[PDB]
C-alpha cells in the first residue's frame, strides 16, 4: 500500500529533525511549473529528480543516507546544492524559434533552489509538438535536448521516450503540492 | 514460471511492456510496419548477462533503464510511440535507437580502486552503443570514500558493490538494499 509513501515521509521528517536547517525537502516541494500547459513537460524532464531530496552539503547527504541505511529505509537521492557541479543556463537558446528553456517555465521559491534546477533541467527545451521537438533536437550536428507538451523527450544521446497517459497522471502531483502549500 | 520475474517487476513497469506489445500486435493485424517489429530487439535486461557478484551494482546503476527498449532506429521509436499515445496506452517507454545513439568515451583512471562496469557485461556487439549509453559512464569502486574522490575528480559515476552511488556531478544515492533475489537473477533463470 501507500505505506511506502508514508514511510519515506517519516524518514524525511526524522532527518529534518536530525540536521535542522540542512534538509530542504524534495524538489517537488520547492518549485512549480509556471503554467498548466507545461506541467507534463516539466514532469518528464525532471523525472526522478522530482523526488530527489535537496540538502546543503555532501556531508548532510552522506549522514542522511547513513541514517536511512541503519533504519532499513528505501534508497533516496540527495542533491547537495552547494556541492553540485553545474554550469549556468545557455541563454542563447532562448533565441531558437519554436522552443523555450524548460527551466524558464519553472518557478522556485528559495533562490538557491536554482542550483538544483540547473542540475535537473540543464539546457532542456520545450516545444509545442513532437515534430517541432524532433526537428530542433536532431536537426543539427549539435543536438538539443527537447520535450514536447505530451512528454515525448528527445535527448542529445539520441534516446527517445514517452508515454503520455502515465505522464499526465504523474503531473497531477504538482497541483497537490501547491494546495499543501 | 517466468511470472516470478513479472512479480518482481512492478505493474507500472510491466504496463509499458504490455502496451508496446499491443502496438506491435496492432501493426501486425493491419499488415503494416514490419520494419518496426524487425527493428525491435527487446529490453536491456533481456540482452545482457553478468556474473552474480555484479547483480546489485549493475541493477542499481540501471534502475528502470533495465527496461529501456533496444530498437534499430528513431523511425522504429517514433512510430511505436505515436501509436502508443494514439491508443492512450499506459506505461512509459524509452528507446535506444541504434542508428542515432551518440556515446562519448571518457577517461577511466587505471586503478585497482575502480573498474569499468561496462566490461563486466556480456552482450551482443550489435547493441554496443545501447550498452555504452547505459553503462559506459559508471565505475565500480572499492568504497564510498574512493567513490567520493573519483566521481569528484573525473567524469564518471561511481558505485560500490553494495550499491552506494556518487554521481560525477555530486548526486548521492543510498539506502537499505534487500537480500531478495535480484531481477537479474530471476531473468538468468528464464534464459
Amino acid at each position: 500500500e501507500s505505506s511506502r509513501q508514508q514511510r519515506k515521509a517519516e524518514i524525511m521528517e526524522s532527518i529534518k529533525r536530525l540536521y535542522p536547517g540542512s534538509v530542504y525537502g524534495r524538489l517537488i516541494d520547492l518549485c512549480q511549473p509556471t503554467q498548466k500547459k507545461y506541467q507534463i513537460a516539466v514532469t518528464k524532464v525532471l523525472g526522478k529528480n522530482m523526488d530527489a531530496i535537496i540538502v546543503d552539503s555532501e556531508k548532510t547527504g552522506r549522514d542522511c543516507i547513513q541514517y536511512i541505511k541503519e533504519q532499513r529505509g528505501e534508497p533516496e537521492t540527495f542533491l547537495p546544492l552547494y556541492y553540485l557541479e553545474v554550469k549556468p543556463t545557455d541563454e542563447k537558446l532562448r533565441e531558437l524559434k519554436g522552443a523555450k528553456l524548460v527551466i524558464d517555465v519553472i518557478r522556485y521559491e528559495p533562490p538557491h533552489i536554482k542550483k538544483a534546477l540547473q542540475y535537473a533541467c540543464g539546457n532542456a527545451l520545450v516545444c509545442d509538438n513532437v515534430e517541432d521537438a524532433r526537428r530542433i533536437a536532431f536537426g543539427g550536428h549539435q543536438r538539443h535536448k527537447t520535450v514536447a507538451l505530451d512528454g515525448t523527450l528527445f535527448q542529445k544521446s539520441g534516446v527517445i521516450s514517452g508515454g503520455a497517459s502515465d505522464l499526465k497522471a504523474k503531473a497531477r502531483r504538482w497541483d497537490e503540492k501547491a494546495v499543501d502549500k | 514460471k517466468q511470472q516470478l520475474l513479472r512479480a518482481a517487476t512492478g505493474k507500472a513497469i510491466l504496463n509499458g511492456i504490455d502496451s508496446i506489445n499491443k502496438v506491435l500486435e496492432h501493426f501486425r493485424r493491419k499488415g503494416i510496419n514490419q520494419h518496426v517489429q524487425n527493428g525491435y530487439h527487446g529490453i536491456v535486461m533481456n540482452n545482457f548477462e553478468c556474473e552474480p557478484a555484479f547483480y546489485t551494482c549493475v541493477e542499481v546503476t540501471a534502475g528502470n533503464r533495465l527496461f529501456y527498449h533496444i530498437v534499430d532506429s528513431d523511425e522504429v521509436s517514433t512510430k511505436i510511440l505515436m501509436e502508443f499515445n494514439k491508443m492512450n496506452l499506459p506505461g512509459e517507454v524509452t528507446f535506444l535507437p541504434l542508428n542515432k545513439l551518440d556515446v562519448r568515451d571518457t577517461a577511466y583512471p587505471e586503478t585497482n580502486d575502480a573498474i569499468p562496469m561496462i566490461s563486466k557485461l556480456r552482450y551482443n556487439p550489435r547493441f554496443d552503443k545501447a550498452f555504452k549509453h547505459v553503462f559506459g559512464k559508471t565505475l565500480i569502486c572499492r568504497s564510498m570514500e574512493v567513490s567520493t574522490q573519483l566521481a569528484r575528480a573525473f567524469t564518471m559515476d561511481c558505485i560500490t558493490l553494495e550499491g552506494d552511488q556518487v554521481s560525477h556531478r555530486g548526486a548521492l544515492t543510498g539506502g537499505y538494499y534487500d537480500t531478495r533475489k535480484s531481477r537479474l537473477e530471476l531473468q538468468k533463470d528464464v534464459r
